């Protein structure tokens, strides 16, 4: 495979550096007399005992249980690159204090305890405890590096390609030591397994959004997101350590009484870690996003299917493609126009032979409810008849070369220039062109995807752009690499938000992503292939991204490259209905595969997964909620659900989406059955197909067939469905609701519900939407208020309850606040103890109880 | 004074009152107690369509917001006013 065009860590000459420098006596050692303890901060000065280089380390306790540490020189002769604008808020912090000292050590508590933190002088070194439990270490062995600006170390090539490297050395480095931690996750975005793998024999994990040709599994090669947020798991404890540097990183981890070590390598910047004590990953994952947020809420038509491919070839053939869902009885949401929409690949325009009307195109999936997704990179044509290009140029909006001219590189369109998106002033004038008056025929039923934002260069070094370009405020490309695609995906939201008022939430999927990208949109694995181990791949990708915040993740249904055969396509179909992001997309050179293409057994076995995902809607979205109100992720790892319960700590064909339901697709050719693992001491398991009742802890053995999804519902909780599957989510957001309860051991079951207008900000601004709090005990069934500031117009009721584990009652009696009492009819099925409760007919507003007698 | 009679699933399978006829709940195997509205997942909506041919749509186009018929009749609930375009 040629891979020769990607540097490996000994091919990077910062990389090369940093990394031979091995575990040993550090030579930094902090000077106690410059001690410093101030209002937000401790600020105490290193010294490396050899070179004298001075440096000044910054030390904060932080509310919510986290510690700060910034690094950086004393006297620096220019300033080092902080990250900016991924951090939602200046991080509130909590008082540090001197509680303890000798000759070579400070001890530090944060506010009254119990959080402690150890500074030692010499050599340099960092403990944080919990009373007197070590936590983690800082520099314990001893591999801070830290290379001043100076007046391949400096001027460097690779391949053809040529950095003039203007700063010379700037790398920093940093090692960390996690005592009783033997699992880590995260730091996406690598086809490989969701528990991260020691690098002791082989190359770090590399961190730079790259656009890779034809990506392989298990490697550690960079792909094109980066999130540099590392999460450790033990029977006893979790932790985060987010590395908050935009530049190129290298990730380091060795196993050694059981211990992780981590250390961290990035080319430029300021040594800046945020260090998530825990000590539950519910509490981790509120520490990360009280740093950089929560997961945007999506319009609930984002969360139904997705049909796209390169390309639907003109307004026909959009229209042809929406008539086939609605006369092969499936539904769809969205229709994806890729780049061959456009003329020549100038973005925000139509091919004037194949798209004259797009207005009228979208006038008519609007009258079907359905929407239309259109492309827009970030590279624009030089092309001084296309007015973008003229406006950029004019404005002087381009990322520069050393000399002052506009970079140009080489993508879709042939000769492009690339907007300098990290200026606020570019990132308004996109926000800007998406007006419907500036993106001429454009609609309110139009969303984006932006793609190739790494940004991908096909002449560049390692096919993106140069290290010595040159952006805002003079940083270099090298400075800012990993957060170019997030500005791109960020301005194209606001663009959405803005072009309606602010009304209007957005809908944009990006390729290229970093810390705080869940803010703005979907993210989807990129160019997978048509083969069975992409389909299992899927899973430990969105998982990895859904630890690190990413809850809108997605990957290619029936792979980008190549075809896939009509047994592996059912299976990608079934494995994505219960994946959040839910796209088909396919390579400009594969046959045609809408699902109503195949044989009567296929399309049969597809229809019926997107029934599924349809009727889960209510739950989706609710899931959605959560995490935009929490920062808990939508789909979950078992370990996650499970944390002391250590054969669950790798499961990667397997997840849980929320607490209530746990999916295991099957993802082999021709297979008989599934080995599923249902954890949980004295916990309770139902099979959605059968109601079959299953106990925890036990691997099950589970026979399928070509329609089989195995999915289970946990004991104890209750999962919210539209049962009237539609042709689209706008068609059914009106639709009544069915109930599932599923009993636990102690005949109990709760669970929630989200419901709003689906796609504006209305129940931010006006706190127009409804939370529910459905909840089981004894005998009666309950709704009532989980949020009282939310209130909703809506016709929503409940026109069903489905109780699993249920005996037969002698009458069943409704309670609604309002109402006289009512009696329900009811069916009972013995054998599967399942329990119908005929149409309460209580609107979904309002309070109300059911008892069973 | 003489009451009146119910109503019996046309697949036999069940008989239901005859104000469970259209109440906008599925009581139905067959889909047959709710022609008129979108509750049963096999159900039919017959649309007359003076003017032009009469046509079968599934139950779950009844008030999805969609124009299916074209005298508009599957639209009588749901904020879509479908005008009669049968020519
Ligand atoms: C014979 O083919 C003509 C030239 C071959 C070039 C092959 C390089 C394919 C990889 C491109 N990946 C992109 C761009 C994309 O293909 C179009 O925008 C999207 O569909 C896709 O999702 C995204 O990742
Ligand atoms: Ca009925
Ligand atoms: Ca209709």
């Amino acid at each position: 495979v040629d891979r020769s065009n990607f540097k490996t860590c000994d091919e990077s000459s910062f990389c090369k550096r940093q990394r031979s420098i091995r575990p040993g006596l550090s030579p930094y050692r902090a000077l106690l007399d410059t001690l410093q303890l101030g209002p937000d901060a401790l600020t105490v000065h290193l010294i490396h005992e050899v070179t004298k280089v001075l440096l000044v380390l910054e030390l904060q306790g932080l509310q919510k249980d986290m510690t700060r540490i910034r690094i950086d020189e004393l006297e620096p002769r220019r300033p080092r690159y902080r990250v900016p604008d991924v951090l939602v808020a200046d991080p509130p912090t909590a008082r540090l204090s001197v509680s303890g000292r000798d000759d070579n050590s400070v001890e530090l508590t944060v506010a009254e305890g119990p959080y402690k933190i150890i500074l030692t002088a010499q050599p340099f070194r960092l403990d944080l405890l919990e009373d007197r439990s070590l936590l983690l270490s800082v520099n314990a062995r001893g591999l801070m590096a830290f290379e001043h600006q100076r007046a391949g170390a400096w001027e460097e090539t690779f391949k053809t390609h040529s950095d003039s490297k203007p700063y010379g050395p700037t790398s920093v480095g940093l090692d960390f030591s996690l005592p009783g931690m033997e699992h880590v996750y995260g730091i996406p975005e690598h086809a490989d397994s969701l528990r991260l793998k020691v690098t002791e024999g082989g190359e770090p994990y590399r961190l730079y959004n790259l656009d890779v040709f034809q990506y392989e599994l298990n490697n550690p090669m960079a792909l094109y997101g980066s999130v540099p947020v590392l999460l450790a798991h033990s029977f006893h404890r979790d932790l985060g350590i987010f590395w908050l540097n935009a530049a190129e990183t290298w990730v380091d981890i060795s196993s050694n009484t059981p211990q992780t070590d981590i250390r961290w390598m990035s080319e430029s910047g300021i040594i800046d870690v945020f260090l998530m004590l825990g000590p539950s990953v519910f509490d981790v994952f509120r520490q990360y996003a009280s740093l950089t947020g929560t997961q945007a809420l999506p319009p609930l038509f984002s969360l139904g299917y997705h049909q796209s491919r390169w390309n639907y070839r003109d307004e026909a053939d959009v229209l042809e493609v929406d008539q086939g869902f609605d006369d092969h009885n499936m539904p769809c949401d969205v229709i994806w126009l890729d780049i061959e929409h456009a003329d020549g690949k100038r973005y925000f325009t139509w091919d004037p032979t194949r798209f004259p009307q797009p207005l009228n195109m979208l006038e008519h999936l609007a009258s079907k409810r359905r929407k239309l997704v259109a492309i827009v990179d970030p590279h624009i044509k030089v092309d001084s008849g296309y007015r973008v290009h003229e406006e950029l140029r004019n404005h002087g909006l381009y990322v520069k070369t050393r000399d002052g001219s506009d970079y140009e590189g080489w993508c879709w369109p042939g000769s492009a220039s690339y907007p300098d998106f990290t200026n606020p002033r570019m990132r308004a004038w996109w926000s800007n062109m998406f007006s419907f008056d500036n993106y001429e025929g454009s609609a309110p039923n139009l969303y984006v995807w932006n793609d190739m934002n790494e940004p991908s260069v096909f002449n560049g070094p390692e096919v993106t752009m140069l290290k010595d370009a040159v952006h805002y405020g003079g940083w270099e490309h090298r400075d800012i690499h990993n957060i170019y695609g997030l500005y791109v995906h960020m301005a194209t939201a606001d663009g959405l938000i803005q072009r309606s008022g602010g009304i209007e939430r957005p809908f944009v999927l990006s390729r290229a992503f970093f810390s705080g990208s869940q803010r703005f949109g979907a993210v989807w694995t990129g160019d997978n292939t048509a083969e069975w181990d992409h389909l299992k791949i899927s899973i430990p990708m969105c998982l990895s991204l859904a630890l690190v915040g990413l809850s809108f993740c997605g990957a290619d249904v029936g792979g980008f490259f190549k075809n896939p055969e009509p047994e592996l396509l059912v299976r990608w179909y079934q494995m994505g209905a219960y994946q959040p992001f839910f796209r088909a997309h396919a390579h400009l050179d594969t046959g045609r595969r809408e699902p109503w293409l195949l044989a009567s057994q296929y399309q049969d076995a597809i229809r019926d997964a997107l029934f599924q995902r349809y009727s889960l809607l209510p739950f989706w979205y609710t899931l959605f909620y959560q995490a935009h109100k929490e920062g808990f992720p939508v789909m979950r790892p078992l370990w996650v659900q499970y944390p002391e319960d250590m054969s669950t700590f790798s499961i990667e064909d397997q997840f849980m989406l929320g607490d209530a339901l746990l999916i295991h697709p099957v993802s082999d050719a021709g297979a008989h059955g599934v080995q599923v693992y249902l954890p949980g001491q004295e916990e309770v398991w139902y099979d959605i197909q059968s109601y079959q009742k299953h106990h925890g802890p036990q691997t099950l053995y589970l026979p399928v067939t070509l329609s089989s999804i195995p999915v289970f519902q946990r004991g104890g909780t209750i999962v919210p469905r539209w049962m009237r599957v539609r042709r689209s989510s706008d068609c059914m957001k009106d639709d009544p609701i069915t109930l599932f309860v599923a009993l636990s051991p102690q005949g109990t079951a709760q669970g929630e519900l989200f419901l709003d207008d689906g796609h504006t900000f209305n129940y931010q601004t006006r706190h127009e939407f409804l939370l529910r709090r459905f909840s089981f005990s004894g005998s009666t069934l309950v709704s009532s208020s989980a949020d009282p500031k939310g209130h909703l117009e809506t016709p929503i009721w409940i026109e069903r309850v489905v109780i699993m584990g249920a005996g037969k009652p002698a009458a069943v009696v409704l309670q609604t606040k309002g109402s006289p009492e009512s009696r329900l009819s009811f069916q009972h099925d013995p054998e599967t103890s399942v329990l119908i409760l005929r149409k309460p007919g209580v609107s979904v507003a309002s309070d109300w109880s059911i008892h069973l007698r | 004074y003489e009451e009146s009679k119910p109503f019996t699933c046309l697949d036999g399978t069940a008989t239901i009152p005859f104000d469970q006829v259209n109440d906008d709940y599925c009581d139905c195997k067959d889909g047959s107690d709710e022609p008129g509205t979108a509750a049963c997942p096999n159900g039919s909506f017959h649309c007359t369509n003076t003017g032009y041919k009469p046509l079968y749509i599934l139950s779950s186009r009844v008030n999805d917001g969609v124009c299916d018929c074209c005298d508009g009749t599957d639209e009588y609930n749901s904020g879509t006013v479908c005008e009669n375009t049968c020519r």
